[PDB]
């Protein structure tokens, strides 16, 4: 993505006070509770049947540390995103079968777990920053679908 | 909001979709896994092929549960009732995806209805389209 | 639809939004000017300077809406009636803004409701948001 | 845009028996019928109260063929549509406000038209290039946006 130096500079700042494994549970399990549609991929993760229930599955967290993992390592790679999630775009459309919505979903889920975590620290040039980042990196994953 | 114009339009233009109803519901289909392949994501269990089987028979459903609708365009989400447990509870297809099928469902009828496809019925079967689309995601949380 | 869990959620956080309503209201107008900036486009004809008048008085009567549907949860197509005539027939705000602008207030609220935005209450928000933008949607054709 | 030579052919092919003038009158008179509050930049245009009102007008068929002529020249220019469009994208947003989600709907209806005006030969694989280009030049319309 194309971020002016100074976009660049308060995503990067904010990401270092980022908890990569906390935030990634939180917010994998905000995606599933707030868009319920989305637990269709993970019947195998066991008891989602409440907010609660799904807050605390071990197999979410696990997931979403997973997940953010691989986010937070493109962050590193903002000039080339589609270039760094293309086999994961790949592996989404052939083997997962992972409606590209999903990825919108989850940015902005993100933002708000964000939001809720810094509070006025997340301004509103700060979040637009990390909306043009999550559209990037949702794009990125949904490239190579066809 | 269909008004009693958008409701005679909707079931003069379904009238003469009459028996085609599944060869259009097909058609509308595969229009669909090619202009937006990601919907393809939803039926990794089928043969997409031109031609296929799989995907005339789910046409037919598809053509079938339209043909309710428009017969009980006044009671709609009774009558909608188990395909919408169905989507929000088992299939689980994100609500974006609604209005893609919609819009090939539209290209599909505009194709085969030169006459019947007039500004006035587009409007009024694109509004009952979202109608049914509305109802479809109703239960989803 | 909204549960009456829902409902008690969002009685609940707006509750604690209280008197800020309107400085809420003008910082998610804010957050969606720099977010999405097509969303400029229904607003040429104000200043959009960080902290005008204009946005200022615009957010509160926004916030006000809010509080209004808040109040009036059982029946808001009554309740918004006139905001639903205004946006239907004379501001013609594309339907996909009020996804955007929904959005902002969400991350506004979770900005400023740290103890109350829990998974349960962000997700009653968002359904009483996308109820109050399908309500404002509903007279438009 | 990334078009298949044989998504290239069918484009070109049909296009060639494409009446800009009726084509162009068609599809943005079906835009404000369909989508009634696309009308909001129009008020100078006379009647549009009804469909035969919006149908006959002929500002509506002046400012149809306009449009789609401007249209015909990005088909010229498939390699590079945001090139093409960069000044009218800059109009759009500085002079007219036009939310660009507008030229996503024209997009559609233009299908819709196509579909009716030729039939059977509208086919599914010709649809789908079709709707590639009008994406593509939707996009190209809201790059300068700001
Ligand atoms: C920022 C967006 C995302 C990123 C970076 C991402 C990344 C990953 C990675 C790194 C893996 C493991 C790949 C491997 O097994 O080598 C994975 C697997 C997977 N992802 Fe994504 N993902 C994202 C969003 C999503 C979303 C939103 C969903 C569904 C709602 C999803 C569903 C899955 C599933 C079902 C698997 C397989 C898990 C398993 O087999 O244990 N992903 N993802
Ligand atoms: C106008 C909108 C729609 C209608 C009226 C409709 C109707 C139906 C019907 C009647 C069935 C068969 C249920 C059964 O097996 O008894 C079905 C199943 C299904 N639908 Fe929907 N549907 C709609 C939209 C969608 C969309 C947009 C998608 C995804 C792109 C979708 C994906 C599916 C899938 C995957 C199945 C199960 C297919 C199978 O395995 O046989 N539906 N739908
Ligand atoms: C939750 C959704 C919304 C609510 C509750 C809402 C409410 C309102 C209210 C209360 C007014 C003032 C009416 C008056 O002054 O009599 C208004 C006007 C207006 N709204 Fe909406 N609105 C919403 C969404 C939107 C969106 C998404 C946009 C465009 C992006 C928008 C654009 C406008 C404009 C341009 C005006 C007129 C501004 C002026 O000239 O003062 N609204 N809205
Ligand atoms: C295919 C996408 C489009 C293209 C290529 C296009 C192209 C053009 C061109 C060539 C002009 C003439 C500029 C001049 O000489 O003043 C124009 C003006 C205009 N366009 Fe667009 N247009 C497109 C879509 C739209 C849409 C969807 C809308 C709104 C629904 C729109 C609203 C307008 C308006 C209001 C004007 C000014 C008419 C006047 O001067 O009163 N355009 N456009």
């Amino acid at each position: 993505v194309h971020l002016t130096p100074e976009e660049k500079s308060a995503v990067t700042a904010l990401w270092g006070k980022v908890n990569v494994d906390e935030v990634g549970g939180e917010a994998l399990g905000r995606l599933l509770v707030v868009y319920p549609w989305t637990q269709r991929f993970f019947e195998s993760f066991g008891d989602l049947s409440t907010p609660d229930a799904v807050m605390g599955n071990p197999k979410v967290k696990a997931h979403g540390k997973k997940v953010l993992g691989a986010f937070s390592d493109g962050l590193a790679h903002l000039d080339n995103l589609k270039g760094t999630f293309a086999t994961l775009s790949e592996l989404h459309c052939d083997k997962l079968h992972v409606d590209p919505e999903n990825f919108r979903l989850l940015g902005n889920v993100l933002v708000c777990v964000l939001a809720h975590h810094f509070g006025k620290e997340f301004t509103p040039p700060v979040q637009a920053a990390y909306q043009k980042v999550v559209a990037g990196v949702a794009n990125a994953l949904a490239h190579k679908y066809h | 909001m269909l008004s009693p114009a958008d409701k005679t339009n909707v079931k003069a233009a379904w009238g003469k979709v009459g028996a085609h109803a599944g060869e259009y519901g097909a058609e509308a289909l595969e229009r669909m896994f090619l202009s937006f392949p990601t919907t393809k994501t939803y039926f990794p269990h089928f043969d997409l092929s031109h031609g296929s089987a799989q995907v005339k028979g789910h046409g037919k459903k598809v053509a079938d549960a339209l043909t309710n609708a428009v017969a009980h365009v006044d009671d709609m989400p009774n009558a909608l009732s188990a395909l919408s447990d169905l989507h929000a509870h088992k299939l689980r297809v994100d609500p974006v995806n609604f209005k893609l099928l919609s819009h090939c469902l539209l290209v599909t009828l505009a194709a085969h209805l030169p006459a019947e496809f007039t500004p006035a019925v587009h409007a009024s079967l694109d509004k009952f389209l979202a109608s049914v689309s509305t109802v479809l995601t109703s239960k989803y949380r």
